[PDB]
């Protein structure tokens, strides 16, 4: 299922971000890549290069403590969706907000912050 | 932009809406009404019953009746949505390891009898699971007929490791009229089948110990409660309680031989790569209507614990909208802007026949 987004996704070594905005994925504007509406879903994957000049990729989609169910629905959703769209090499983690894997905090430089708010449900 | 519909084939119970809801619009029987000396169904249907032979096409949600689910579907579109289905993407969910007849009946049926635009079908259990915000984790799907036990990784079943136990809410429902009467009371007709229902519903729970409870329901009368009958009457219901969700763990309550679902559930994830196991475990999801009972999920985490390697982290996930978490996946996923990529066109259809849906439909 080619959406825009999904054509951009995991071209080269690096980070994406999109969050879940009425049932659809919208990117993140770089600026704001580690500040999260608690009140928000996103995905994010991270695209590593490989020595045989393939890439690499884990897709996490983070869940906040306030998102409603049909953003943490879509994300998982859009998740496994990327994850066909990328030939099934993707290793998709399960990221809510206070209980991060470490590996997903570690894309953070500065570390993520949480920030109150978000887009309204889709529902 | 089109509007499309979403409808979820229980074998009790059938919700329908569209896509972007929160909850369905519609739920009523999935029941087919004929004179018993034209049709109705739904709840219609029941309330005739007095003058009406009442079916029911679909067992363990399996469709067993194609004639009677058109009247339904027929129904379900023209009086219940009110819409006309020619002008709406639908999709219907449908049993874990439904057979590849059915699916290829269904897809025929909305094609060409309702002449549906564009149609889906996906897996109850999975739309669940999507509905809790996972792409891993087992099912535990108890409805009418059937439990299920559906592990699923990074948003797919495994199928081999697919379990059921042939035990759900009809017959817990059924346990319960039964045990009634060694107490004195007497449910045999459909009114008092429904007061017993009701009674399932509104005062039975799990007991998270049951010889335990059982012991302390009979050297006191704390565990009791009272109910009003419709006809002024009010009964008392004592161990009946626990003692009619009891069946779920220990399904020789019902002279069944088969194993309790929480064993159901090990026996699926004993079933997957050992590798992913620990995510199972950690992602055990209630759905159904037949999971609500009241400490169903503390019961479900103390026989899992028992039965996993003390180092396992068990975690039993029970929404309190689990009763339509089915419905509410597939709104979802109905809504989502790359849906419109998955469903099969009437195009599709045309071309490749009924068929099809082994190709575009996991
Ligand atoms: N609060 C409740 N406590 C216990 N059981 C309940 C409760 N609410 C509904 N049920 C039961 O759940 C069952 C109906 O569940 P559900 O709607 O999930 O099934 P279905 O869609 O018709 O079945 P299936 O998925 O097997 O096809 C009935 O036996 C009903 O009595
Ligand atoms: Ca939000």
């Amino acid at each position: 299922v080619e959406h825009p987004e999904f054509l951009k996704a995991g071209k080269e070594p690096g980070l994406q971000i999109w969050r879940v905005e009425k049932f659809d994925l919208v990117p993140v504007p770089t600026n704001l890549y580690g500040d999260f509406f608690t009140g928000d879903a996103y995905v994010i994957l991270k695209t590593v290069q490989l020595r045989n000049g393939n890439l690499q990729y884990d897709l996490h989609y983070w869940l906040g403590n306030e998102c409603s169910q049909d953003e943490s629905g879509a994300a998982a959703i859009f998740t496994v969706q990327l994850d066909d769209y990328l030939n099934g090499r993707a290793v998709q983690h399960r990221e809510v907000q206070g209980f991060e894997s470490a590996t997903f905090l570690g894309y953070f430089k500065s570390g993520l912050k949480y920030k109150k708010g978000g887009v309204a449900s889709g529902f | 932009d089109v509007q499309a519909l979403v409808i979820d084939n229980g074998s009790g119970m059938c919700k329908a809406g569209f896509a972007g809801d929160d909850a369905p619009r519609a739920v009523f029987p999935s029941i087919v009404g004929r004179p018993r000396h034209d049709s109705y169904v739904g709840d219609e249907a029941q309330s005739k019953r007095g003058i009406l032979t009442l079916k029911y096409p679909i067992e363990h949600g399996i469709v067993t009746n194609w004639d009677d689910m058109e009247k339904i579907w027929h129904h379900t579109f023209y009086n219940e949505l009110r819409v006309a289905p020619e002008e709406h993407p639908v999709l219907l969910t449908e049993a874990p390891l439904n057979p590849k007849a059915n699916r290829e009946k269904m897809t025929q049926i909305m094609f060409e009898t309702f002449n549906t635009p564009a149609m889906y079908v996906a897996i109850q259990a999975v739309l669940s699971l999507y509905a809790s915000g996972r792409t891993t984790g087992i099912v535990m799907d108890s409805g009418d007929g059937v439990s299920h036990t559906v592990p699923i990784y990074e948003g797919y079943a495994l199928p081999h490791a697919i379990l059921r136990l042939d035990l759900a809410g009809r017959d817990l429902t059924d346990y319960m009229m039964k045990i009634l009467t060694e107490r004195g009371y007497s449910f045999t007709t459909t009114a008092e089948r429904e007061i017993v229902r009701d009674i399932k519903e509104k005062l039975a729970y799990v007991a998270l110990d049951f010889e335990q409870e059982m012991a302390t329901a009979a050297s006191s009368s704390a565990l009791e409660k009272s109910y009003e009958l419709p006809d002024g009457q009010v009964i008392t219901i004592g161990n009946e309680r626990f003692r009619c969700p009891e069946a779920l763990f220990q399904p020789s309550f019902l002279g069944m031989e088969s194993a309790g679902i929480h064993e159901t559930t090990y026996n699926s994830i004993m079933k997957c790569d050992v590798d992913i196991r620990k995510d199972l475990y950690g992602n055990v999801v209630l759905s159904g209507g037949t999971t609500m009972f009241p400490g169903i999920a503390d019961r479900m985490n103390k026989e899992l614990t028992a039965l996993a390697p003390s180092t396992m982290k068990i975690k039993i996930i029970a929404p309190p909208e689990r009763k339509y978490s089915v419905w509410i996946g597939g709104s979802i996923l109905a809504s989502l802007s790359t849906f419109q990529q998955m469903w099969i066109s009437k195009e599709e259809y045309d071309e490749s026949g009924p068929s099809i849906v082994h190709r575009k439909c996991f």
